[PDB]
């Protein structure tokens, strides 16, 4: 009944704050912080977590009837298979350190081979962010597919090691090898790169990009098309394969959608001024 | 040999008579490729409370291409039939409760898999296994071009009278949705008097000014509006929902069906089906 749960900061899905308890719309979440780089010693710093996925976790805890010990992943991020070993939130679940992973965790085929995912609770996929008026059709645009056909070539990148880079690597080998020189360390660096003209496009998770375009100062940065999405999928709760918790978590998430509880969370956390 | 149940629902499932010889007319897609067709047995005239005469018919469309892709990927053979009562499926009180439509056929063993634009919802997920969604969509409202309705919160919907008639399809996910939400009870009581046996009959009634608004799946309604310029959709999507393949909870195919759907979204196969069947025309 008391479950180890892993998460990862990615606003507005999971936002981390300093703690001497956690109040209001926040829940306790710990983060293992190293003492130094010449030791394995670290300490579990008490922090506070809030956001769309934290609200989902609170609703599930109440409906499905479980308590939890929420922690922030420190071995990687969302999840990548490196030399056949999963790291990130996926790895925590695979290697049974967490009963479930809650956050901005994209459902894809390779992860579904090692973890069970709940039904999708946030629609996502791959979108492209550009300055308003940039002429790009989608991922199949020749500027992306055959970048050296243009002089100067289009400058575009993603945040590596997540579901978006894995999809690009598998589908568009030339685009992928071209793009790696434009890897962005994170979403905030990518938005700065777009706004200062160092990048022409940023390819990333649709739900995060729609949230960022919604809050852009001056509403200059937009997602291409009618907020077009390639490889439509969703964020899902990752559970261990054969988890006894999946059935009731799925029914609860479906109950929240059916009762309009998800639309309320979308208004509270995702919709912006733009 | 899997028994597949489906339903007429353009552009997902087109249903046409066979030729005199019992085969299907050779046709080409919008992109010049041959249309893959399957024989699907089912009742002809679907008049309520009447005997059903089963005859072979021709089925094709987005869901049939998806079925063929699933069959080749997982190496299974199948036989397709149209749901006998022509409904998607709801659980109705008879203390005892029963499932009708494709839900009833899958649970009784009349079908082994539902391959149709079947909405994933709590009510059905308690009884059957749904795949990860093969299509993400939601609900919208179809009106005759010129009819001014803001959307789901329009006073002509929220404070109804017999001057403005709106409806959905009986025994569908939309019927479930409106019956479950207490806040939608005013609308549910209006629709209950006017619900249609099938989406095609409701869409025709909007064209014929017999139904003022039809509340249904955006994947279907946006297609209809893209083909018939006298028809328009109005308002933002609500009840964002997806379609999934339906199987019994003990199905040995459940994991590989979901992996195949995820693989199809990721490699562009799902977008190829959207380009072939859903998004090729504009009004
Ligand atoms: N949500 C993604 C991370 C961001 C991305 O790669 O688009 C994942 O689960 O890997």
């Amino acid at each position: 009944n008391h479950l180890s749960i892993v998460t990862l900061e990615e606003a507005p899905f999971v936002i981390v704050e300093d703690i001497e308890t956690c109040v209001r719309n926040t829940v306790p979440c710990r983060k293992f912080v190293k003492i130094n780089n010449s030791t394995n010693e670290g300490m579990n710093v008490k922090k506070c977590c809030k956001g769309f996925c934290i609200d989902i976790l609170k609703k599930l805890s109440r409906t499905v009837k479980f308590t939890y010990d929420l922690y922030l992943v420190t071995n990687g991020k969302h999840g990548k298979k490196v030399n056949n070993v999963w790291n990130g939130m996926i790895g925590e679940v695979v290697y049974q350190r967490a009963v479930m992973a809650v956050g901005s965790l994209t459902i894809n085929e390779e992860r579904s081979e090692v973890v069970d995912f709940s039904v999708p609770f946030v629609e996502t996929g791959i979108s492209v962010m550009v300055s308003r008026g940039t002429q790009v059709t989608g991922l199949s645009d020749k500027k992306f597919q055959r970048p050296h056909d243009y002089s100067p070539p289009f400058r575009f990148g993603t945040v590596p090691n997540g579901s978006t880079e894995r999809n690009i690597r598998n589908n568009y080998p030339y685009m992928h090898q071209y793009m790696t020189k434009f890897n962005q360390k994170g979403v905030e660096d990518a938005l700065v790169s777009l706004k200062t003209g160092k990048l022409d496009a940023f390819i990333y998770d649709a739900a995060v990009l729609n949230y960022k375009a919604g809050r852009d100062e001056g509403c200059k940065l937009v997602t291409i098309g009618s907020g077009y999405i390639f490889a439509t999928t969703g964020y899902g709760i990752a559970l261990q394969k054969g988890s006894p918790w999946k059935r009731q978590i799925d029914l609860a998430l479906l109950q929240f959608v059916g009762d309009g509880e998800m639309e309320e969370l979308e208004t509270l956390w995702l919709t912006g001024i733009c | 040999r899997l028994k597949i149940v489906t339903i007429h629902q353009e552009p997902f499932v087109y249903v046409k008579p066979t030729l005199s010889d019992g085969t299907c007319k050779e046709e080409f897609t919008v992109n010049g490729d041959p249309v893959k067709k399957v024989i699907c047995t089912g009742p002809n005239d679907t008049s309520p409370g009447s005997p059903r005469h089963t005859v072979p018919q021709c089925c094709y469309g987005f869901c049939i291409d998806l079925l063929i892709k699933l069959a080749r990927t997982m190496n299974f053979t199948y036989e397709v039939h149209l749901v006998a009562d022509g409904k998607f499926g709801t659980q109705e009180r008879v203390n005892k409760k029963e499932w009708n439509g494709m839900m009833g056929e899958l649970l009784s063993g009349q079908a082994d898999m539902i391959v149709a634009p079947l909405t994933i919802n709590n009510e059905r997920a308690q009884y059957i296994e749904f795949s990860k969604p093969f299509k993400y969509q939601g609900l919208t409202i179809l009106v005759k071009k010129g009819t001014r309705i803001t959307g789901i919160n329009d006073p002509r919907l929220r404070n109804p009278s017999d001057k403005f008639i709106y409806a959905t399809v009986k025994q569908s996910s939309v019927d479930i949705y409106f019956r479950r939400q207490v806040e939608l009870s005013t609308m549910y009581r209006h629709m209950e008097k006017h619900n249609y046996e099938s989406a095609a009959e409701a869409i025709q009634a909007v064209r014929d000014n017999k139904l003022h608004a039809f509340i249904w799946d955006s994947a279907v309604l946006e297609f209809e509006a893209s083909q018939k310029c006298d028809l328009v959709t109005t308002g933002e999507l609500f009840f964002r929902s997806g379609f999934g393949i339906g199987m019994r909870k003990d199905s040995p195919w459940k994991q590989n069906v979901s992996l195949s759907i995820l693989k199809s979204h990721e490699n562009g196969f799902m977008e190829d089906l959207d380009k072939t069947w859903v998004r090729y025309q504009e009004c």
